[PDB]
RNA sequence: AUGCCGCGGAGCUAUCAUCUGCCGGAUAACGGCUGAACGCCUCUAAGCCAGAAUCCGUGCCAGAAAGCGACGAUUUUUUGG
RNA sequence: CCAAGCGUUCAUAGCGACGUUGCUUUUUGAUUCUUCGAUGUCGGCUCUUCCUAUCAUACCGAAGCAGAAUUCGGUAAGCGUUGGAUUGUUCACCCACUAAUAGGGAACGUGAGCUGGGUUUAGACCGUCGUGAGACAGGUUAGUUUUACCCUACUGAUGAAGU
RNA sequence: UCAGACACCAGAAAAGGUGUUAGUUCAUCUAGACAGCAGGACGGUGGCCAUGGAAGUCGGAAUCCGCUAAGGAGUGUGUAA
């Protein structure tokens, strides 16, 4: 919400309880998805995330200080292929995210690996620290 | 407790098989006498689906001036032949057909519609009516005059030229197409002048027009509630099956309610889908049917190897965006929109950049025979 | 003292239930009844209250299958027919035969516009309702609960009234010539002594 | 008892894929107009407007298997009509 | 309903005792009218519908610059009312998301629909009790979940003709 | 906009209604009743504390005279007072 604008529907790849790599240098390695922002009401349906989505996660492996707490995170890569409006189905080798604060500013300072264009356009702090985009 | 919306719409009941195949216009557009005389509907044949690339013209959108890929449906629409006219009188019990006037000559394909075995019959369908037409030509004019005096609603009887398609069926499809426009007398005069005459798709609809498509959906046979209504799969442990509804009602009312999902027929149902946009009205007489201002390659609208289970589209066609009811080769009714469109999406002019003509019988990689010959060079069969 | 085979009743200005009870009794006595202009019937009480009564009627539907449910007819002559049916033993053959001897219509369709139309004084609004008591017309109630033909009936009724006025004008002129040739007759004196 | 593995057209299928999903009338709460009674005042007394995701329709589905219409041809020189 | 009063000031913005008039109760109880030649028993899952005592969504009203926040205040049930840790559970509290995570009825909706975690007194262990056989405002563990092919209903599927 | 419709009987109350009809009381009433209503409403006194100014018309404490149809230390409008 209030990232830079809007995002098209994307095939969700990361339901709740999914664990994705931490793509940043914040000290974490193992983001565990607890909730997905913007998720409405649907009986039995798991909240699920795609690239560019803000989630709530905990760190399972990494610095002891980062663990045992809920923090916001943004998905930057996913393995489930999704469809761009230009008809291209694309996907990454792994699932990764970066720790952010509620405003969308990165907790870390560098991002390893590529970053989806949808995530980059929505979150400029992620775009600043991104290397290759798509 | 733990609320959820009900499964499926109570507006599409009963889910029986449609009593028809053709596709019926339930409501024609409101008549405006200020406009010229025109048709409000057309009949086509679903040839198949492909996809296009076009540049989106939508200010404020992230994809503005960017390329998008869209699935489209190709409907083969050779010109229809006007063979008659029906007048309807407004009554306090609804519209009533006052009388019907036919053309002097009817082709064989439309006369096959009046028979179950045309071949074995004596072909006596309009033979006495035809003689009336050429005796004095006075009962025809009287019947037409009565439509002018009475009959606030006028509809032409038009049939398809199905023999021009690759379909095995020889019996043509015939429908009443309401004539909207100026004055009942002008409707009748327009109709009489078009007896035995063809009306083609470009005289009915135009590029970028928003229309409705009416057809009978794909047959599915019976289906249990899981697929017919989308109910949740019961657990793996369930004795006596899991593709059902667990509780089909309470005590009191001591009856199964009409709102409970039940196994039954799941297809072949009548549907009118709104707001299909015409992306192209192709012409059957020009060899650049599938060419664009950006793809100059001279190609027509038939994929490599032909439309699967249809054949070659050699006639006029329409290229609606998205999907339509029914399978390949089912006759589809195209109807003028009952709504008014002023949205940017509805009003945007559509200019295609590229139309896929690769084979749909597999993962086809060549748009044309010439492209295949150039990429592969020569083969063992090609040399000799 | 009306034992005629068929009577045609102009329903305009009659109160629904009072006309319904008279017609129902006549049907049970073996009289064929035609009720025309059912859209001009009146029901006492203001419009909103009578609209609410139909809406409450419209709620009553079979819970497990409304296609079995009470069938709510919206047209004015069907609203009248329902009132008459409720006053007949319609689940018996005698009641069914009585009901079949009724024909209720909107407007005055062509069989009946050239026939004499009578009224029922026991059911006339002007005689039965106190002036200033609010009342509604059935055609208006019907049009707001789904009846579709208020406009076509109204247009056809204006056309019928034009023709009827022409017919009446022609009959007025013919009766005038007969009355002139009648009052000038010498036999009027001997008819006077008999009250004629 | 489909031996096993890769790819695998067609078909089926995915909120794992794509398409499409209106505007008219009467109202409630409540607010105005002409206007009194109770010689003034005041939405009310009769009435006229305005007015909600409400209600009723158009639109969409079924089509009365005992609701209906228009139209076509009417066992062919045997025999029936 | 009453109005002593709180509410710097104004008894009823919002609070409001003592009394007094009603509604409902899904509370055990009371009774013992139905059922003991037998109406399967909690919860969960699933699925539909109804009520309104309105959490959200629509439109309105009052207090004070806006901004908001409350009265959801008045109509109104059209349309929604979630993912988890736990509770066998009902209830409940907790982590979250969400526009919002409102309350109820349907034989305390729903077992020839499931499941069988609860209950489940046959096997067995313990605590207290009992001389004992054994007992229980208790705890624990193991313990078969039958049948539709009839009528109707419901879902779909054909169908005779005197006109 | 929830009428009511016949004992037992199948529901009802306190309290209220510018609903509607009908009747009572105090009393303003040819000494000119009410609303519509033209007017007047003298000075002590700008009553004592209150203060940047507060002369009724922003506050504390208190409610008097001579005359007249008419005067009280006041309902206010607005006024920088
Ligand atoms: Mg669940
Ligand atoms: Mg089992
Ligand atoms: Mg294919």
């Amino acid at each position: 919400g209030a990232a830079s604008g809007t995002k098209y529907r994307m095939t969700l790849g990361l339901p709740v309880q999914a664990i994705m790599n931490c793509a940043d240098n914040s000290g974490a390695k193992n983001l565990y998805i607890v909730s997905v922002f913007g998720t409405g009401a649907r009986l039995n349906r798991l909240p699920a995330a795609s690239c560019g989505d803000m989630v709530l996660a905990t760190v399972k492996k990494g610095k002891p200080d980062l663990r045992k707490k809920i923090m916001p995170a943004i998905v930057v890569r996913q393995r489930k292929a999704w469809r761009r409006k230009d008809g291209v189905y694309l996907y990454f080798e792994d699932n990764a995210g970066v720790i952010v604060n509620p405003k969308g500013e990165m907790k870390g300072s560098a991002i390893t690996g590529p970053v989806a264009k949808e995530c980059a356009d929505l979150w400029p702090r992620i775009a600043s620290n991104a290397g290759t985009v798509v | 407790k733990f609320e959820q919306p009900r499964h499926g719409s109570l507006g599409f009941l009963p889910r029986k098989r449609a009593s028809r195949q053709r596709g019926k216009v339930k409501a024609f557009p409101k008549d405006d006498a200020s406009k010229p005389v025109h048709l409000t509907a057309f009949l086509g044949y679903k040839a198949g689906m492909t996809h296009i690339v076009r540049d989106l013209d939508r200010p404020g959108s992230k994809m503005h001036k960017r390329e998008i890929l869209e699935a489209v449906t190709v409907i083969e629409t050779p010109p229809m032949v006007v063979v008659g006219v029906v007048g309807y009188v407004e009554t306090p019990r609804g519209l009533r057909s006052l009388t019907t006037v036919w053309a002097e000559h009817l082709s064989e394909e439309v006369k096959r519609r009046f028979y179950k075995n045309w071949f074995k019959s004596k072909k006596k369908a309009f033979t006495k009516y035809a003689k009336k037409y050429a005796e004095s030509t006075q009962s025809i004019n009287r019947e037409l005059e009565r439509i002018k005096k009475y009959c606030s609603v006028v509809r032409v009887l038009a049939h398809t030229q199905i023999r021009k398609t690759p379909l095995a069926q020889k019996k043509a499809h015939l429908m009443e197409i309401q004539v909207n426009g100026g004055s009942v007398a002008d409707k009748v005069e327009w109709a009489r002048e078009h007896f035995e005459k063809t009306v083609d798709i470009k005289s009915t609809f135009e590029q970028n027009e928003m229309i409705d498509v009416i057809g009978v959906t794909r047959g599915k046979g019976n289906e249990g509630t899981t697929a017919r209504w989308g109910t949740k799969r019961l657990p793996r442990k369930t004795h006596r099956g899991l593709r059902k509804v667990a509780c089909i009602g309470a005590w009191h009312p001591a009856n199964v309610q009409w709102t409970v999902a039940r196994a039954g027929n799941a297809g072949y149902m009548h549907r009118t889908q709104l707001n299909s946009k015409i992306y192209r009205i192709g012409a059957g007489d020009d060899a650049k049917n599938a060419s664009t201002d950006f793809d100059a390659t001279e190609k027509r609208i038939t994929p490599m190897g032909g439309f699967v289970r249809y054949g070659v589209v050699e006639n006029d066609f329409v290229m609606l965006n998205g999907a339509t009811p029914g399978p390949v080769k089912r006759v589809l009714t195209l109807r003028k929109s009952l709504l008014t469109h002023t949205s940017r999406k509805a009003l945007e002019p559509v200019s295609l950049k590229w139309i896929d003509t690769a084979s749909k019988f597999g993962h086809g990689r060549f748009q044309t025979p010439a492209e295949a010959k150039q990429f592969l060079g020569t083969l063992k069969k090609d040399v000799a | 003292s009306e034992f005629q085979k068929v009577v045609v009743i102009d329903a305009k200005g009659h109160l629904l239930g009072r006309l319904a009870s008279v017609v129902a009794k006549q049907l049970l006595g073996g009289q064929k009844v035609v009720v025309v202009r059912c859209e001009e019937l009146n029901i006492s009480g203001h419009f909103f209250r009578n609209k609410l009564k139909y809406l409450a009627y419209l709620r009553k539907a079979c819970r497990y299958n409304p296609s079995r449910g009470a069938f709510h007819f919206r047209a004015p002559s069907r609203i009248f027919q329902k009132a008459v049916r409720g006053m007949l033993p319609h689940k018996t053959a005698r009641g069914q035969a009585a009901l079949e001897h009724l024909q209720a219509v909107e407007g005055i369709p062509p069989p009946f516009d050239k026939q004499k139309r009578v009224v029922v004084p026991a059911a006339l609004r002007v005689l039965r309702l106190k002036p200033g008591r609010k009342y509604c017309t059935v055609g208006r109630l019907s049009s707001e609960v789904g009846w579709k033909y208020s406009d076509i009936v109204s247009k056809l009724e204006e056309r019928r009234k034009v023709k009827s006025a022409a017919f009446y004008q022609a009959k007025l002129a013919k009766q005038k010539k007969i009355a002139s040739a009648k009052a000038a007759s010498s036999v009027n004196g001997k008819l006077a002594e008999f009250g004629y």
